[PDB]
RNA sequence: GUGGGAGAGGGUGGUGGAAUUCCCGGAGUAGCGGUGAAAUGCGCAGAUACCGGGAGGAACGCCGAUGGCGAAGGCAGCCACCUGGUCCACCCGUGACGCUGAGGCGCGAAAGCGUGGGGAGCAAACCGGAUUAGAUACCCGGGUAGUCCACGCCCUAAACGAUGCGCGCUAGGUCUCUGGGUCUCCUGGGGGCCGAAGCUAACGCGUUAAGCGCGCCGCCUGGGGAGUACGGCCGCAAGGCUGAAACUCAAAGGAAUUGACGGGGGCCCGCACAAGCGGUGGAGCAUGUGGUUUAAUUCGAAGCAACGCGAAGAACCUUAC
């Protein structure tokens, strides 16, 4: 994006919770454009969040996404001599993009044998402060803040 | 220990380090710090961050002598001079005043070849 | 542009060659004990050249500072 | 001549404050320092940072300039003394007493030399630490001569405005330093800028000429060889001044032009990077290629822009071996 500022894409809200955030997550779960199979998965897993929790899946989902959002991350930047890992705030949008990307990633690292189970358990575990995703989020946050010495490279 | 309550805080900023010295009203050091006292080693001692840490290390160690307010006295020009000023202000210690007293010669000794095209 | 108020304006009659008039020479020095530019003194080539010399005489007499530390920062 | 003026002009003596280094005292503790990053180095025999006292050397911040003085080199804290140049006004005195100037004599930055003194900081050489393919460098830590003073030498330079000195003549505008005047302005000396005419290869110069003219001095005559050799003179030495030849080249060269280029600048693009999603590189195989092999493995395609490319159909044919 050299010329413009690149506007963001809008997504048709969920055919269920009528929520856009859900569709985002659906697309991250998608693969080879199999949006149907992708949608199923989130839903089955969405059900499994109940009969395991008396709570609504959506509230669970939306709060997992929340604990996985990184508030600081370290980016590179050469300053004559080498590259200095510079810490810095993460934009509201990248937080979301990162959070969801990370969930699907951690989810698929789980041992649970079938997809919907994996997304489900990762969703849950995340919601209460644990799980692959949250780990990542904390390794990142720990990276930044661990390089406070290069904070003066703002940008 | 001796109990001072009010003294002086000298900041010595350099493009290589920042080192804070806290003294009694007569200029006698009570405590001190630096990017080296804190865990920093090479080039990071000059960092404004390190200066912050060194400045805070200094303040705290000065609370032990029961000191409260001080007169900041800045010397030098170096990345991390102002962070030290701020660090002290935000540290229980009351900053009654800031004063720059960086020494400058009325042209005396020939500088090192590195700092020439000056005198 | 320094549009404060030339030190010459904010003052009147005075012997530019009087090295003892501390109360008036004092006015041509900065926050520091530095001699102010024509920019601020408002004087003129010839006037300033004579001021500079009288101020330096006052310094050696201890009536004026060579340098003074800056407050604030 | 008389009366005024400005100035880092020169020489001698005195003297002030800032800073660096060292020494002494206090207080205080684990580092300081340094770089791209480091290390050598320094520090518990207590450094760095801080306060007080002392010694010494060298240089003068602000003012300070686009400024001033000088014949040039050059001259910058402040005080006194000794001393040079110069500008203006008054038209007072002399009465062409003028200009230039081979040789001579003097002066002449830095480095360097001799004798003696001094030595804080800086720093050829040098000793070390890094860096690099190497690094007899660049960077870092040290450090002798020297840098400072006296006296005596040396006599060079991008000693430059790369523009010899003097005088007369030829629009103006604008800034500035210093003097005089009826003080919006005028008039004299100096420092800049833009420009009339004119000059110039061009760039540019232009009352501060590189214009128009006269006087006198110095100097040039293609490039390399060579500022060398020889001689002479000068020097303590280093080396300076004067300054060739054989041989050899078709050039060397000045200014400007259009390009291209830059580890120059500015503004701006492209799946160029970044952000991201999938993949190649590993396996098996398919296909093209290199290589090798063969009687032949027909030929071509070569970094991007050759390699599932000519081959949108090689069993014979095609097919060129
Ligand atoms: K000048
Ligand atoms: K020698
Ligand atoms: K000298
Ligand atoms: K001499
Ligand atoms: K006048
Ligand atoms: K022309
Ligand atoms: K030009
Ligand atoms: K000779
Ligand atoms: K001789
Ligand atoms: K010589
Ligand atoms: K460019
Ligand atoms: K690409
Ligand atoms: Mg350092
Ligand atoms: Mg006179
Ligand atoms: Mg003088
Ligand atoms: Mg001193
Ligand atoms: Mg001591
Ligand atoms: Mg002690
Ligand atoms: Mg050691
Ligand atoms: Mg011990
Ligand atoms: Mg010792
Ligand atoms: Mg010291
Ligand atoms: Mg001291
Ligand atoms: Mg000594
Ligand atoms: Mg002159
Ligand atoms: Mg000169
Ligand atoms: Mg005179
Ligand atoms: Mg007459
Ligand atoms: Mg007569
Ligand atoms: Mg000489
Ligand atoms: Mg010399
Ligand atoms: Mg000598
Ligand atoms: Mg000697
Ligand atoms: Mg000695
Ligand atoms: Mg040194
Ligand atoms: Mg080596
Ligand atoms: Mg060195
Ligand atoms: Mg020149
Ligand atoms: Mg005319
Ligand atoms: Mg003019
Ligand atoms: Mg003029
Ligand atoms: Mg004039
Ligand atoms: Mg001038
Ligand atoms: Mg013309
Ligand atoms: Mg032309
Ligand atoms: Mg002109
Ligand atoms: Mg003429
Ligand atoms: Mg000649
Ligand atoms: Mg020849
Ligand atoms: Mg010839
Ligand atoms: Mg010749
Ligand atoms: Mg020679
Ligand atoms: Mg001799
Ligand atoms: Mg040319
Ligand atoms: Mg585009
Ligand atoms: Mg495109
Ligand atoms: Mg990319
Ligand atoms: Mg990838
Ligand atoms: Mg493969
Ligand atoms: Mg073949
Ligand atoms: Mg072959
Ligand atoms: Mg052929
Ligand atoms: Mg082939
Ligand atoms: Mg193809
Ligand atoms: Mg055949």
């Amino acid at each position: 994006a050299r010329r413009r500022r690149a506007e963001v894409r809008q997504l048709q809200p969920d055919l269920v919770y009528g929520d856009v955030l859900v569709t985002a997550f659906i697309n991250k779960i998608m693969r080879d454009g199999k949006k149907n199979l992708a949608a199923r998965i989130f839903y089955d897993a969405c059900k499994i969040i109940q009969e395991k929790t008396g709570q609504e899946p959506l509230k669970v989902f939306k709060q997992a996404v929340e604990n996985v959002k990184p508030r600081m991350e370290v980016r590179s930047r050469r300053v004559g001599g080498a590259n200095y890992q510079v810490p810095m705030e993460v934009s509201p949008r990248r937080q979301q993009s990162l959070a969801l990307r990370w969930l699907v990633q951690a989810a698929n690292q789980r041992p649970e044998r079938r997809a919907a189970v994996r997304i489900a358990h990762e969703l849950m575990d995340a919601a209460e402060g644990k799980g692959g995703a949250v780990k990542k989020k904390e390794d990142v946050e720990r990276m930044a803040e661990a390089n406070r010495a290069y904070a003066h490279y703002r940008w | 220990k001796r109990q001072v309550a009010s003294g002086r805080a000298y900041i010595h900023a350099s493009y290589n380090n920042t080192i804070v010295t806290i003294t009694d009203p007569d200029g006698n050091p009570i405590t001190w710090s630096s990017g080296g006292v804190i865990g920093y080693k090479g080039s990071r001692k000059g960092t404004p961050y390190a200066a912050q840490l060194a400045a805070l290390d200094a303040a705290k160690k000065a609370m032990a002598y029961g000191m409260q307010s001080v007169d900041v006295i800045v010397r030098g020009t170096g990345a991390g001079r102002e962070q030290a000023i701020r660090a002290l202000q935000a540290s229980g210690l009351q900053v009654k005043s800031i004063v720059d007293d960086t020494p400058v010669p009325h042209n005396g000794c020939r500088p090192k070849k590195k700092f020439r095209k000056a005198s | 542009p320094s549009r404060k108020a030339k030190v010459k304006a904010t003052l009147g009659e005075f012997d530019l060659r009087d090295y003892r008039n501390v109360e008036v020479l004092k006015r041509f020095l900065s926050e520091t004990g530095k001699i102010l530019p024509r920019r601020r003194t408002g004087l003129s080539g010839k006037e300033q050249r004579i001021l500079a010399k009288t101020i330096k005489r006052a310094r050696i007499l201890g009536l004026l500072p060579f340098t003074e530390k800056l407050v604030r920062k």
